[PDB]
């Protein structure tokens, strides 16, 4: 006594993965009790199916697709360019070396470290699905603070340590992760040598999270011109942009924006 | 063609848990393209049923089922009581105190055993509980000599960490742990200069991993009687069992079988070795008599050949003078 | 901060009509703030896009797509070929004209059957036709004592109604229905000077604009893509739902025409034979040669079972039919009287 189920009412999932690994793509109405007579289930991805950054997993045709103009993806991967506030699931602990006040300060377009003799510590613990990499764009303008940046591992067993100093501009770093639950430490503690610039971190980018993500619009500011980009890229001064634009209208004559 | 499948090919099926917490039962065919008309996918539970001890989850109707009788379902956790290797998933990491590499927790056997020598000697596992739980594991603790740290580090590596003494019994311990991947510590130092006796652990029990265990067949010298029973309780002597048994099967006389054994074996010959000579109290006329007993455990057969039988005993011989402090009655019987 | 939904997440949906009569094919999420980004809204159809029988209004491209295999759509209209009970919407009001209150169309079976006593038993339907449309119904008329009346009262109650006698076959009836909310009217009275009067399938359409495809009911069968109507699985044939062809059945099990599942063959009892008697032989002899009724469901391996009875032997014939003279009779021509010996 139910209408058979439309191409629109009933939406592919993937079942739980067993042991081995083996998937099947069960199709299930978007609500119960809709539809009879639904596809029936085929053999899925093995359980570790990854779609570069810049594509998705589309469950009709089990492959990657280039997303579209205007989305960046993220691949599997995650990305905390924003610092307005602290980003959620990262811990500014600070221990004496009172100091509970100095700690990782976060700047709206990057984080700072302590300036004065405190261990602050910026603590993020990320379960990798993939093994995959960090990375970061850290500025290190004085050398009498020291930048600590290592990778526990997921026994908690410590795992090149430290890191060069990044004059003329901000430089590039990236360093391997495995399976486990690997729990990633910035740290920085400032000699009192009566004296400095605080170290300056942007761009974490952590890779192998979460398997497969999907695309999302571009934030305002920022424009995409073809398919597949793992990034918006900034819209050029004196013009303005906003979400899903695939280009920056012109501004006009009388206005100004960076 | 493909025909419509009889409930013996399509199983029932949880996919994959949504942001929310909902799962759909789905009825997925056991090898693909065999049948239409499968059964609806219906609402399942919240991602987080989780059966009690001695329970498995009945995807017909979902609910907690008590089992069968003469299996085990371990509940929502996991038991090592194996020791024969090192369990997998136990780091048994060895590291200098400052060569002590030779030293680690050793699986002597049912039971794993620390280093005497002075070295530190981690027994680390890392679990990921999906639910808050504890982990039950029975330690022996011989001598201070060598101390015992049990710590559980939490999710961020962040960690009573010393481990009482234990007298007579196996005793008992427990904790509680979070949904955090808990790394649970064992370690023992050995920062006695002169000696060791090594630290035991058994039965180490944590719960709250899988949300959802499978009835498991009672392993040989096990029997289950009463059905869901989160354990198989051991066979006395003398009787032996296999694999499923529900109670104990008696052995035969000739055969003797010790606490949990899996097969039978052949009584040898009673030997000198096995009876003990003892001398009993004194008589009225103050002789004792000594009466030869065989071992409380005594394991021989009189009718095989070549046995010693238990020599004949007991011919009254006058007693020595009693006990200091004791002065005997006309009975012989010393009272203080 | 929200997702951007792929073909999975947002679904096609039409707006409400205006005065005029154009909607807007807007993209909507299958549940609230779940992604951001929809598809823009483009022009639907005018408010009167009417899927013919066998199809179903596809979102994507605003076409009628033919439907799939073993399903069927029944088009802008319903069907009430199912009879156990009233179905809903139908009111069985019975009023004595001038108790017969006990005494009203009666859901037999697969037919509705009418009142057989002197009394008014009314079927009414109220269905609201947001399209032109015809009603198509059949109706068994076996006697004339009892009258037959099918008039769909109009819009406004605004009111040829009696219906002709059917012999033979069942028989097909139809008319004309207008937009407005026709009311449609099944009365019978009987004179009492019986045998009811059955109606099956009754089939009204231009009702909803649109409908859904639905799988064949349990002993039905659809092998072209777009059928209007699923059709019966033949005898000793099963079948399930949406199955494209009726799977044979088991020797051992006997099938009725458009049966769900198979019933075993019973053993052959003494009813199951039916004797008779054949023509004359050149001596004048017939033979008798027992058969089976050809609805046979029963097996002569099982046990307990009589088998057709040998017969056969030649049985000298009585005289033949008066006016035939033979040993073969042939038809004497007019004017010549025969008893069956001489003509
Ligand atoms: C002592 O520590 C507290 C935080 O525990 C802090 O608020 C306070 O400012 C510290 N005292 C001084 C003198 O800095
Ligand atoms: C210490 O050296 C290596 C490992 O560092 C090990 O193979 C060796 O056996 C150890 N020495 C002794 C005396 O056990
Ligand atoms: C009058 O009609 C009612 C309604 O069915 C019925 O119950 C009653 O028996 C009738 N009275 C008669 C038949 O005398
Ligand atoms: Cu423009
Ligand atoms: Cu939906
Ligand atoms: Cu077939």
């Amino acid at each position: 006594e139910l209408h058979a189920c439309k191409e629109s009412e009933y939406h592919f999932e993937y079942t739980a993965c067993d042991s081995t690994g083996s998937r099947w793509r069960v199709a299930v109405p978007h609500s119960p009790g809709l539809c009879t007579s639904l596809p029936d289930p085929v053999k899925g991805t093995e359980c570790s199916f990854s779609c570069n950054a810049g594509e998705f997993l589309d469950m009709k045709d089990q492959s990657c697709k280039p997303c579209a103009e205007g989305r960046y993806s993220l691949g599997t991967g995650i990305r905390f360019d924003e610092w307005d506030e602290l980003p959620h699931g990262f811990a500014s602990l600070s221990a004496n070396l009172n100091c509970t006040s100095s700690k990782w300060v976060p700047r709206g377009d990057y984080i700072a470290s302590n300036t004065d003799e405190c261990t602050a510590t910026l603590m993020y613990a990320v379960n990798l699905k993939q093994s995959g990499t960090v990375n970061f764009e850290y500025y290190y303008p004085d050398s009498s603070i020291i930048f600590e940046f290592f990778v526990q591992n997921d026994q908690c067993q410590p795992s090149s340590r430290w890191m060069k100093t990044t004059e003329k501009g901000w430089e590039f770093h990236s360093v391997e992760l495995n399976r486990g639950n690997n729990v990633l430490y910035w740290r920085t503690t400032a000699f009192s040598v009566w004296s400095s610039k605080p170290v300056l971190v942007r761009n974490i980018a952590i890779t192998g999270v979460a398997y497969t993500s999907e695309c999302f619009p571009c934030k305002p500011g920022t424009y995409a011109a073809k398919q597949g980009s793992p990034f918006c890229k900034l819209c050029p001064a004196n013009y303005y942009s906003n979400k899903g634009e695939t280009s920056c209208h012109p501004c006009d004559a009388d206005k100004y924006s960076e | 063609e493909l025909h419509a499948c009889k409930e013996s090919e399509y199983h029932f099926e949880y996919t994959a848990c949504d942001s929310t917490g909902s799962r759909w039962r789905v009825a997925v065919p056991h090898s693909p393209g065999l049948c239409t008309s499968l059964p609806d996918p219906v609402k399942g539970t919240e991602c987080s049923f989780s059966c009690n001890a001695g329970e498995f989850l009945d995807m017909k109707d979902q609910s907690c089922k008590p089992c069968a009788e003469g299996r085990y379902s371990l509940g929502t956790g996991i038991r090592f009581d194996e020791w024969d290797e090192l369990p997998h998933g136990f780091a048994s990491l060895s590291a200098n105190l400052e060569n002590c590499t030779s030293s680690k927790w050793v699986p002597r056997g049912d039971y794993i055993a620390s280093n005497t020598d002075e070295c530190t000697a981690t027994l680390m596992y890392a679990v990921n509980l999906k639910q808050s739980g504890t982990v039950n594991f029975e330690y022996y603790y011989p001598d201070s000599s060598i101390i015992f740290e049990f710590f559980v580090q939490n999710d961020q590596c962040q960690p009573s960490r010393w481990m009482k003494t234990t007298e007579k019994g196996w005793e008992f311990h427990s904790v509680e742990l979070n949904r955090g991947n808990n790394v649970l510590y064992w370690r023992t130092t050995a920062f006695s200069v002169w000696s060791s006796k090594p630290v035991l652990v058994r039965n180490i029990a944590i719960t709250g991993v899988a949300y959802t265990s499978e009835c498991f067949p009672c392993k040989p010298g096990t029997y289950a009687a009463k059905q869901g029973s989160p354990f198989c309780k051991l066979c006395p002597a003398n009787y032996y069992s296999n694999k499923g048994e529900t109670s104990c099967h008696p052995c035969d006389a000739d055969k003797y079988s010790e606490k949990g054994s899996s097969t039978c074996k052949v009584r040898p010959a009673c030997t000198d070795k096995d009876y003990f000579y003892t001398h009993t109290a004194c008589d009225a006329q103050g002789e004792t008599q000594l009466m030869y007993k065989w071992a409380i455990p005594k394991i021989c057969g009189e009718d095989l050949e070549g046995a010693v039988k238990l020599p004949a005993s007991g011919v009254k011989t006058r007693c020595p003078p009693c006990n200091p402090g004791f002065f005997k009655t006309d009975n012989s019987t010393c009272e203080p | 901060e929200l997702h951007a939904c792929k073909e999975s997440e947002y679904h096609f949906e039409y707006t409400a009509c205006d005065s005029t009569g154009s909607r807007w094919r807007v993209a909507v999420p299958h549940s609230p703030g779940l992604c951001t980004s929809l598809p823009d809204p483009v022009k639907g159809t005018e408010c009167s896009f009417s899927c013919n029988a066998g199809e179903f209004l596809d979102m994507k491209d605003q076409s009628c797509k033919p439907c799939a295999e073993g399903r069927y759509s029944l088009g802008t209209g319903i069907r009430f070929d199912e009879w156990d009970e009233l179905p809903h919407g139908f009111a069985s009001l019975s009023a004595n004209l001038e108790n017969c209150t006990s005494s009203k169309w009666v859901p037999r079976g697969d037919y509705i059957a009418s009142n057989t006593d002197e009394c008014t038993a009314t079927l009414m339907y109220a269905v609201n036709l947001k399209q032109s449309g015809t009603v198509n119904f059949e109706y068994y008329y076996p006697d004339s004592s009892i009258i037959f009346e099918f008039f769909v009262q109009n819009d406004q109650c605004q009111p040829s109604r009696w219906m002709k006698t059917t012999e033979k076959g069942w028989e097909f009836h139809s008319v004309e229905l207008n937009r407005g909310n026709n009311v449609l009217y099944w009365r019978t009275t009987a004179f009492s000077v019986s045998k009811p009067v059955l109606v099956r399938n009754i089939a009204i359409t231009g009702v909803a604009y649109t409908s859904e495809c639905f799988p064949c009911k349990p002993g039905t069968y659809a092998a072209k893509q777009g059928s209007p109507f699923c059709k019966l699985c033949p005898a000793n044939y099963y079948s399930n739902k949406g199955e494209t062809s009726c799977h044979p059945c088991d020797a051992d099990k006997y099938s009725e025409k458009g049966s769900s599942t198979c019933k075993v063959r019973p053993a052959c009892t003494d009813k199951d034979y039916f004797y008779t008697h054949t023509a004359c032989d050149a001596q004048g002899e017939t033979q008798l040669m027992y058969k089976w009724a050809i609805p046979k469901i029963c097996g002569e391996d099982l046990e307990g079972a009589v088998k057709l009875p040998a017969s056969g032997v030649k049985t000298r014939c009585p005289p033949c039919n008066p006016g035939f003279f033979k040993s073969t009779c042939e038809p004497c021509p007019y004017g010549s009287y025969s008893n069956g010996s001489d003509c």
